RNA sequence: CCCGUCGCUAGUACCGAUUGAAUGGCUUAGUGAGGCCUCAGGAUCUGCUUAGAGAAGGGGGCAACUCCAUCUCAGAGCGGAGAAUUUGGACAAACUUGGUCAUUUAGAGGAACUAAAAGUCGUAACAAGGUUUCCGUAGGUGAACCUGCGGAAGGAUCAUUA
RNA sequence: CGGCACCUUACGAGAAAUCAAAGUCUUUGGGUUCUGGGGGGAGUAUGGUCGCAAGGCUGAAACUUAAAGGAAUUGACGGAA
RNA sequence: UGGCCGGUCGGAUUUCCAACGGGGCCUUUCCUUCUGGCUAACCUUGAGUCCUUGUGGCUCUUGGCGAACCAGGACUUUUACUUUGAAAAAAUUAGAGUGUUCAAAGCAGGCGUAUUGCUCGAAUAUAUUAGCAUGGAAUAAUAGAAUAGGACGUUUGGUUCU
RNA sequence: UAUCUGGUUGAUCCUGCCAGUAGUCAUAUGCUUGUCUCAAAGAUUAAGCCAUGCAUGUCUAAGUAUAAGCAAUUUAUACAGUGAAACUGCGAAUGGCUCAUUAAAUCAGUUAUCGUUUAUUUGAUAGUUCCUUUACUACAUGGUAUAACUGUGGUAAUUCUAGAGCUAAUACAUGCUUAAAAUCUCGACCCUUUGGAAGAGAUGUAUUUAUUAGAUAAAAAAUCAAUGUCUUCGGACUCUUUGAUGAUUCAUAAUAACUUUUCGAAUCGCAUGGCCUUGUGCUGGCGAUGGUUCAUUCAAAUUUCUGCCCUAUCAACUUUCGAUGGUAGGAUAGUGGCCUACCAUGGUUUCAACGGGUAACGGGGAAUAAGGGUUCGAUUCCGGAGAGGGAGCCUGAGAAACGGCU
RNA sequence: AUAGAUCCGUAACUUCGGGAUAAGGAUUGGCUCUAAGGGUCGGGUACGAUCAACUUAGAACUGGUACGGACAAGGGGAAUC
């Protein structure tokens, strides 16, 4: 993400005291701070390399990934940068011996390393609260195929 | 609500102190000090109860404020100062010194060691940090802070404290095949060695723990204690060895042990 | 055997004019105490101080424009604390009016149901119950009901390749 | 092969009448939807909604009651043969 | 489980075995790897079958499947289910021990010489769902290679990064 | 501890309910009541109202004693024993009661703080104190200002207090002495450059900002810009220091400063040793109480996942006036629409949202026990909430406290 | 008495069109600003000059809380015949 207006906001979007210092010319352009966040999750060369600034990110800004890692199907993209996944699950009521089916909306923040759309299966971490609903930020996206490349009409 | 807690409820006590359910609505909640609440041990449970040298709580503490009992070398004149694992209570009057270490069922046991034995404890590294003016301190399970460790001390190493100039007098690392002595959980008090310890990044390392009678279990890493190499633990074990025979071979030995 | 109308008696709910009444929420709007934060205020109650009598070497010094110093009173030297009061906020009790929701209840009178079996009138149903019954719909009648149209058999026909 | 049905039997089912499904059910589970919980009050009151209306769909409670009902047997009775 | 020298007046033992229950290996074998040490039950075996038997002893083996696991992996189909294990406070429930004189209860108590006191205890189970770790891979879903944007890799280029 | 029986009929077989029957840590009531052990008990209705009395105070060798209190003669004409009062300190935030509110709220199990505050305990911890050093003012130890007390009063009344005179501190306010070096910065005297030095200031720890370090899978070579420690100027070059986590802008260290400048002992008891220039000189023990920061303990606050009764005669709700999100600020102890400003138009719902009822506090649990269930849980333990209803706040580590205040 | 305009809010009943300006309630000046809402002018066989109108919304400041400052300008509700 080098692209789209880093600064579209009326203040100017950095990271926090990292200094790109104008007397001494880095080897490398505009310096930037990435971590991994921890527990085998890959940060991606987008967050390595992109131009965004997200201070809620779990690679390139102030959160941590801490609690229950958590994965669900996205039902909503229709926020900047958050997210609304649908975590379905099954309730056992003891009475019947039998199941039934339930789901939970999961509010999380998405960085701008991913892009995710309407039925992706992600996999969110919890971090601190975010917002007022938000406290699980996208660590990974596990759809590379979804079954959208033989859609396309033909001669 | 609204501040800290000042009141124990009997039956809100620990387990392990056995107070019985009558005689009294309330336990003796333990001070603050070097040990968890529900992880220690009371003066006056150790003395009324446990060694019956006082009758009441007014005889502990017409015990303790002649300076009688010492816990880890220090008076500790409280009628409720937390006495946690591994520490050493010296009564001077009677010449004898305790260890508190668990017995196999759980609880604290009566255990007399000798007077060299009571010249030292050990103690769990709880963390290795950098302190102020870059000086490294070691934490102990029993929240002592021991500045300038040796280097190769970590995390659940287990450091061998002199308890008259708290140092260090040696430790023992966290390896495979060494004593674990459990101080938490349902397998608490027993005694075994590492098979091996199972990672799990983001929480809770398991140990895989087998005893002298090949008998595995395995227990979350808050709860082992490093005591010792294979065999020769570092203090002296209580009597039973933390074995945890069943119930069929306890009742064995109990007929095999009162009919003569 | 049974069915209704009407008739006394008792009970139970319903409709009911009363902008019915009452309680409890929530709430728009208006007024808005109090404390807290804040803009001011400065009763006092003070330590040092004077370039002016201040009846006091400016503390190594009364000639190199130079080595921390007090008292009556005026202060032109300051500095601190600081009460009443007060400005603006946010929190906001509580009151007034209006709204709506939940619950309870008075009510002349009306229309029902039950107790309920015996009263008056008829005999609708049960037999082909004397017009086979019953359903839907519509109209009519003191009342059970009757009549039309379509239906059913739970019919009084399992049947006329006679 | 598919259909409307029918006759005999009762393996079986059922309280029985009867049923090749109303069988494969105390030896209880192939899948699924809807409905009922003693008789009245009552398909009533009220609310909502649909209709031009008639009304339709949804739909109580207070109260009352020891039976109401289903199938069959024997009798009696029939303006039934 | 025993199962037999019954030699302890119908009581050790066990390739004498059968029925169960596991883990490997080979049968075209589906599960991963790469960085550096553990030098595999030293793949091998100089020393050697001195030990006598047969086959229960092959050793300081010549570098040795350096593979007996530690951390950053060209490293990742997701679930349900079920086994096991941590956790699910005590009191309570079930329950072990113990003549509160019995019992409900309680966690006591018991044994000498009562003279310098000895000592067993305060177990165990269940605690349902959800979360955690773990074994299974049936059952029931889920995903892949179809305009090949498919796999590998002992090929050979190129770009770019560390 | 797997059980049925009476009632529809002339009799029958059913459906079907009524009635029986047996429990209740399940209440009330009637009659009766000798003994032992154990024991609930104003919850239901009215979280309605309260007369009275009590329930929170506390002193050790070790903060302050001139009681004009009591008692005793001793290193004791500074005090010395005990001690009302009162100041200071600590506690009053625990306990106890109740279940009114409350339906993803509380609560339960499970997490998280790499998102925070934390008295006390326990362990560790402080040679740096000078305003602009060539202008220091006691450290053998600074100051005033008050209670108690004395004395004069007001009010009918209160745990009301006024004016005057005293006097203390571990109260209040100031303030000080403890190396010896290193490293920076400034720097009157190095001329032919790879050419340095006195003597001045600063550097503890808190606060705030900015910047830097906080490394790291393996191996060689190539000119150079200038050399870098030292040369046998061939150029030898070895070594620089790096902890923790799954993970960080962590711990920690460094640089430039900043600050109505935080802390860095003007405190108390007991014992009175040791040394020689015998000065009441220099040293010196065991404690108590304070004190900054870290850690610990007791906690607290917030938080992940999943779980709650009845109701559709409650199907759409939220967004005026924050509803979902972004950015920035403010506020907080800290995350966060918690609040503000500017943008975006989101967020929940037939897998039952939103609304309504609850004679609902949640749970451990309790009654009944074939199995499954059904019903209860105000009530001795845990958590919440509340003190007649609301709201606001003071002090304090902790309260939106009510035996605190407005 | 009410009254213009802007914003909020609006019941019974209904012939579903209304009732309705229901009822009921806030704001309104001046000054200094801010932000949106246009027309014409150029491209390789992502952007600027330039011109102009009054609508709307917001903010600060300000005053003897005044402001539809004169004028102008509905009173409303429950019912019956
Ligand atoms: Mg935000
Ligand atoms: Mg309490
Ligand atoms: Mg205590
Ligand atoms: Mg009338
Ligand atoms: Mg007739
Ligand atoms: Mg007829
Ligand atoms: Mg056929
Ligand atoms: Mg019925
Ligand atoms: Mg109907
Ligand atoms: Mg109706
Ligand atoms: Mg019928
Ligand atoms: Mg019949
Ligand atoms: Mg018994
Ligand atoms: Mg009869
Ligand atoms: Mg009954
Ligand atoms: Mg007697
Ligand atoms: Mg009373
Ligand atoms: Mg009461
Ligand atoms: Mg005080
Ligand atoms: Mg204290
Ligand atoms: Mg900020
Ligand atoms: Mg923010
Ligand atoms: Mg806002
Ligand atoms: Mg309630
Ligand atoms: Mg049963
Ligand atoms: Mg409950
Ligand atoms: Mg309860
Ligand atoms: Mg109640
Ligand atoms: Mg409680
Ligand atoms: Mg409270
Ligand atoms: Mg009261
Ligand atoms: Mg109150
Ligand atoms: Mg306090
Ligand atoms: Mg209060
Ligand atoms: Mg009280
Ligand atoms: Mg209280
Ligand atoms: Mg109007
Ligand atoms: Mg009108
Ligand atoms: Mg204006």
């Amino acid at each position: 993400s080098t692209e789209l207006t880093v600064q579209s906001e009326r203040a100017f979007q950095k990271q926090p005291h990292i200094f790109n210092n104008p007397k001494v010319k880095t080897s490398k352009r505009t310096k930037r701070w990435y971590k991994n966040a921890g527990l085998g999750f890959k940060t991606p060369k987008t967050a390595i390399e992109g131009s965004y600034i997200d201070k809620k990110c779990p690679f390139t800004g102030l959160v941590s990934i801490r609690g229950k890692i958590l994965t669900g199907t996205v039902v909503s993209t229709k926020m900047h940068r958050t997210i609304v996944i649908r975590r379905a699950y099954l309730h056992y009521i003891p009475k019947y011996n039998r199941y039934e089916k339930r789901h939970k909306n999961v509010p999380v923040h998405v960085s701008p390393a991913f892009r995710v759309q309407v039925g992706d299966i992600v996999t969110v971490g919890q971090c601190r609260p975010i917002s007022k609903t938000v406290r699980f930020n996208v660590v990974k996206v596990s759809a590379a195929a979804g079954k959208a490349n033989k859609q396309f009409a033909k001669f | 609500a609204r501040g800290p807690k000042k009141h124990l409820k009997r039956l809100a006590a620990p387990h392990h102190w056995l107070l019985d359910k009558l005689s009294g609505c309330y336990a003796p909640r333990p001070s603050a000090g070097p040990h968890k609440l529900r992880e220690s041990l009371p003066l006056i449970v150790f003395l009324r109860n446990r060694l019956k040298y006082a009758l009441n709580g007014r005889e502990v503490k017409a015990i303790l404020m002649q300076r009688h009992v010492k816990v880890d070398g220090k008076v500790r004149t409280d009628t409720t100062y937390p006495a946690g694992f591994m520490d050493v209570i010296t009564l001077d009057a009677t010449n004898e010194n305790f260890r508190l270490v668990y017995d196999v069922k759980g609880r604290f046991a009566v255990h007399r060691i000798t007077d060299e034995e009571a010249s030292y404890k050990l103690g769990k590294v709880k963390k290795v940090q950098l302190g102020k003016k870059g000086v490294p301190y070691v934490v102990t399970h029993d929240g002592r802070t021991i500045r300038y460790p040796d280097p190769n001390i970590k995390v659940n190493d287990t450091v061998k404290i002199d308890l008259a100039s708290g140092k260090i007098t040696d430790f023992i690392k966290f390896d495979a095949g060494k004593l674990v002595y459990v101080t938490g959980g349902r397998n608490l008090g027993r005694i075994g060695t590492i098979v091996h310890k199972e990672r799990h990044d983001g929480g809770f390392d398991l140990v895989h723990i087998k005893d002298s009678l090949d008998n595995t279990f395995v227990t979350r890493l808050n709860n082992v204690f490093v005591i010792g190499e294979q065999g020769k633990p570092y203090i002296s074990l209580p009597k039973g060895k933390g074995i945890k025979l069943s119930i069929a071979e306890e009742r064995d030995r109990r007929r095999a042990q009162q009919g003569l």
